[PDB]
């Protein structure tokens, strides 16, 4: 299985942006998904946990959902500091591996 | 004993035979009869033990006697909650026990067959048996009935097993 | 024109089961009223496809 | 109303072989056991043999063991009775009948007996 | 010469609930809950119940003029009224201990 | 085991007649009994089922009972059409066979 | 383990030994003691959990207050039905569980013996064991106590078994 | 299976492996997941089935109406006794069944392993297995997953076993 | 009141053999265990040996192992104690006694102890 | 294990006397103890049963207790007939034997 | 706040061997599984390998099987990743991270994912 993401995303400040994650139906539906945020030259930090929750220190403006085989990450109140890379992570039991996407650039 | 059988409609538990004289399914009379009797007795005990008396649930009261009406409502709600909780727990426990009893019966039949033969049938792991010695309809009937004679076919089974 | 042992206001109940969920108000040797909607005893084997 | 069709009668020389065919309609042939019962001309009935609803259980009397064979096909809903080493005593009218089923929790328990009979096929030797 | 041990199965889709799992398919199940009613008022103890749809117990026992057409039964098991029981005591007043009298008249031998 | 029946029975029209069936105590008591009626040159039809019941189409005048090792068949309202042969059928597990009687003639 | 034993009156579960030094029955101390303790605890738990309070069941009422009398009768009948149903179900379930527990204890003792020996005793199928090697009172005591040493008599058992 | 394991904190049931490639503990995913789901369903069923309604327990009464107060006290005491007895019995039965279910799961896992190998591992008697043939990490993973191939290592196991 | 009869005493030369017999009446001999306890002349008591109610369990002390044998017959309600390789230390008074039984759900659990004693048989070497 | 008792005891008539019994802590605590009385040239009779009770025919003046690893026998209302020997009996499972004390003389 | 220290980076010639060390503090190292994840310079993330909380379960991808070895010590709360047969593709930044634990009746169920990351060690070939 492979994970596909849009090459980049754009959005004016103060608006909302959406990032889509897709994968094989066999493993994506059964398992869960995670959305990670990585800054420029900084250690990535987890954003989306258990497809519905977020870790401590994550602002409530971020939201996540999973419908069918497609996961959606919504960002509201876009700021200058919010400009960072975003990654989608799933688990596959057929290959028993953690699969990460190619990354998305927000601007 | 992984998948079920749709070809047996004369008994919950039974065997499937196939030899040069044909093939088919045959329910075990004794075990099926005992299971049916026990399940019927369980159902009859559950239904019958509900003692019933000629009663009149629901009493009308005047507007002034609202305290007695509230007491009656509380009694009715308590009875309803007790009955619902007890019935749900009883149904769950009885279903679990019945499923466990059926599994135990299947395991007991398998153990009885294996104890009766103990060398004569190679085990495949899916609940089936492969007879080393030649078995006819009479042999299958003897095995199912439980009167199988070990030394009668032990020599033939040993001779067939030592071939490989 | 009929004869029965239990007479619920919605309609007569002629049975022997110990539980009923039609109406709490009952007259006669009626079964006990239960708020649940599904009470089934599993008597057969666990049905699985093959 | 169930329907039973019996065929295969005729005249056979002593020591020969014969085949009888029974077809059933109006009911599920795979959920009810079957019986073949003979009746001598001018005498009483005489149960001969039977087979279970799911097969795998053939019942024969002491006078027919090793001589008669029963084979049923549920897909065709057919029953075949093969007779070998015929004798003059075999001359009789044979009947193919279904068994009684007790409904216990959706299970059909076979009860030894006959509910509906066929028509009768005459076999002479 | 192959011998196997199995168990009965069919096309039944009845569902039962267990304390360890839910919606497990079984070959057969027995219902203990009655959700079907005849929808008609039968007789209890073989005695015809009294119907007073157009009148009331107070209007019946007191002989209300609108309840003259109602027949008198020698015995009954229970009393049945309806929502449109507007014909009770035609003359305004208070029926002292009305509830007790209503209770005592439910079944008369 | 063997089954014994009276050679024949007699009775005036409109009266009641009784037919007796006997057998070995080992198998008759444990198992059930059946009474069959056969016309002249016609296919026999079942009359007594489960020792107490009768199939559909059987008039209620027929009755059956089983006391000890003896089964009794009672016929009331005897008619001309009722004149037929009657047979008693049991099952034996020791020999695993269905045993039929010699037949009874009613007149 | 088909028929019961009338010669053992010192324990529910036990063994029967017979060798050149005599014969007799001996109850297993540990298993019998554990079973007795568990059964006693079950009985004490069933009896003790019935919390009782100083109450006065039965209230007299006047003729006018027939509604309250009917309410009291309904409450009493409901309590009686609930108690009867619960007690019957509890008794049935406890009896079934106790019988199953006794059967499980017997099976566990048999499995423990077989696991302890595993080659030394031929199995007859009726729960008995036939020792291939010579066994004295000390050997029987060691087997019953559970401290039987496999390699001490394994060679003798193998030598006796290879004779046939 | 005598003493517990403190080195496994990722599953109620699991195995311990040790070979030339290292050592450690690994919980069995399928069995642990099924046990967790069943226990969670049991807890949810016990908690949820308690139907609750908006009620007001406790009614004040005048000094003259002492009979109604006594009736209310009797009803409350009866409800309290019924609830206490039922809750105690339910807790005891559920705890016993859960312990028996855990023991049955352990026994089933052991039986599954033994049925999968049946010749390849010498049994020590404490629940451990000693592989006659050389086993790597892949072999351990195959055994734990349940996809172990008998004929692939049967020859090596037989050769190693016949050495002694 | 239970009754116990003891016999078999006398004088035996060192290195010989001796037999003691104990008979019981007034109680079921097959439901209560038995004990033989010796007492030296002018000294304290000394438990010697015992046997279970159902037999099959003989208990001996370190000083009597391989020397004393116990055999009970429930049909005759008799107990026999055989002593071999007698020594001068064996000179004492022996007592045959029954054990205590705890009634647990109709079961007689043996409790280590003596309820009713016998009479005493003197053995001198 | 061994059992130790005082060589003798003394007491004026009408007073109370105490007899002490001691043993190994491993077996004495788990099992029970028994106190027996033996006359001069007579068959001993059981006095203390189950550490708390006494057989029939034993006067209530005798009492027994067991604290820690020490058993105490108390005699009140001392009489001339009460002058007899007393023995302490325990059971040991490590050696599987019944252990008796050396005896105590009361005077 | 958990603390992770990563060490062992540097320059290694192709075909050589390398060792990476990960130390954890602020949490029980024996109750949480660990993962090593690499990131290419200027590219996306790439999960490499992982080990269970109690050890005994090492997970590797198809590109690292037979090449990388994981060894954890709970007493020292240390993790060692040994890389053999290095290639030019191995040049990347590696991160040592802990896993997520679901609390189910006091049991820590491992969930595939990373909660807190380390710092990053650069390996160049
Ligand atoms: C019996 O009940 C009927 C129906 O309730 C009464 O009918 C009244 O009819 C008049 C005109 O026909 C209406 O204005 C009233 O509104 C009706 N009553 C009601 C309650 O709606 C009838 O009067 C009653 N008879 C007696 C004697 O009480
Ligand atoms: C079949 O079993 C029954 C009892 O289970 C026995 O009486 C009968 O003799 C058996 N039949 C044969 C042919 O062994
Ligand atoms: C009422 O139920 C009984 C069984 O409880 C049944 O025998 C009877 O026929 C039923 N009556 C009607 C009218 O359905
Ligand atoms: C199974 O098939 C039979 C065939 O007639 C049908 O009557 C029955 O309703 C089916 N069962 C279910 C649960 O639909
Ligand atoms: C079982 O089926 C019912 C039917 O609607 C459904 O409401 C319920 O969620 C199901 N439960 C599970 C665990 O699937
Ligand atoms: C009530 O009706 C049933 C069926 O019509 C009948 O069998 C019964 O005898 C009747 N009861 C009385 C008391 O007439
Ligand atoms: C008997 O078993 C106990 C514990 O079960 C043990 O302490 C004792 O040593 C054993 N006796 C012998 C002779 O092995
Ligand atoms: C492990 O088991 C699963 C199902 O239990 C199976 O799909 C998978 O192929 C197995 N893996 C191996 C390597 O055999």
């Amino acid at each position: 299985s492979v994970l596909t993401q849009p090459p980049s995303a754009s959005g004016a400040p103060g608006q909302s942006v959406t990032i889509s994650c897709s994968g094989s139906s066999s493993n994506f539906g059964s398992n869960h998904v995670y959305w990670y945020q990585q800054l420029s030259g900084k250690a990535p930090k987890l954003l989306i946990y258990n497809n519905n929750r977020r870790p401590s220190g994550v602002p409530d403006r971020f939201s996540g959902s999973k419908s069918g085989t497609s996961a959606s990450l919504a960002i509201s109140g876009l700021q200058s500091e919010d400009e960072a890379d975003y990654y989608c992570s799933v688990w596959d039991s057929s290959l028993n591996n953690v699969l990460f996407g190619g990354g998305t650039r927000l601007t | 004993i992984e998948g079920g059988w749709t070809g047996m409609v004369d008994g919950w538990y039974g065997y499937h035979h196939q030899n040069e004289q044909g093939s088919g399914y045959a329910a075990d009379l004794k075990s099926t009869q005992n299971a049916i009797d026990k399940i019927t007795n369980k159902v009859n005990s559950v239904i019958e033990k509900m003692n019933t008396q000629f009663t009149a649930v629901g009493k009308e009261f005047n507007h002034l006697e609202k305290r007695i009406e509230n007491l009656n409502k509380k009694v009715d709600d308590g009875f309803l909650d007790i009955w619902t909780y007890n019935a749900e727990l009883l149904v769950l426990l009885e279903n679990e026990r019945t499923l466990d009893y059926h599994d135990s019966n299947v395991k007991n039949l398998y153990e009885k067959v294996r104890n009766q033969l103990k060398n004569n049938a190679k085990e495949i792991g899916n609940g089936c048996f492969e007879f080393y010695h030649k078995c006819d309809n009479t042999c299958m009937e003897s095995v199912k009935n439980g009167t199988y004679d070990y030394p009668k076919y032990s020599e033939e089974a040993k001779l067939n097993r030592e071939k490989i | 024109d009929c004869n029965t042992t239990c007479q619920t206001p919605e309609g007569a109940i002629n049975t022997s089961l110990p539980f009923q969920n039609i109406h709490p108000i009952t007259i006669g040797k009626c079964p006990k009223y239960v708020k649940s909607t599904k009470l089934r005893l599993a008597t057969g084997l666990r049905n699985v496809p093959s | 109303e169930v329907q039973l069709v019996e065929s295969g009668g005729g005249l056979a020389k002593p020591g020969g072989s014969l085949r009888l065919s029974c077809a059933a309609s109006g009911f599920t042939f795979s959920t009810y056991a079957m019986h073949w019962v003979r009746q001598a001309p001018g005498k009483g009935l005489e149960w001969i043999s039977g087979i279970n609803s799911g097969g795998g259980s053939t019942w024969y009397t002491a006078s027919v063991k090793g001589r008669f064979t029963i084979s049923r096909d549920n897909s065709k809903s057919t029953l075949s009775l093969q007779m070998n080493s015929l004798r003059t005593e075999d001359t009789a009218v044979y009947y193919c009948a279904k068994d009684g089923g007790n409904a216990i929790f959706g299970l059909v328990i076979t009860n030894y007996g006959l509910d509906s009979w066929g028509q009768g096929a005459v076999v002479t030797v | 010469d192959t011998l196997c041990i199995g168990y009965h199965a069919n096309n039944s889709t009845d569902t039962v609930d267990t304390v360890l799992e839910k919606n497990v398919t079984v070959t057969h199940s027995v219902n203990l809950l009655e959700d079907k009613h005849n929808g008609k008022l039968c007789k209890l103890r073989g005695v015809a119940p009294l119907h007073l749809g157009k009148c009331n117990i107070a209007g019946w026992i007191l002989g209300n003029p609108e309840c003259e057409s109602l027949s008198t039964a020698s015995s009954w098991s229970y009393i049945v009224e309806t929502s449109n029981s507007d014909n009770g005591t035609c003359y305004p007043g208070d029926f002292i201990n009305y509830e007790e009298l209503r209770e005592q008249l439910s079944s008369v031998s």
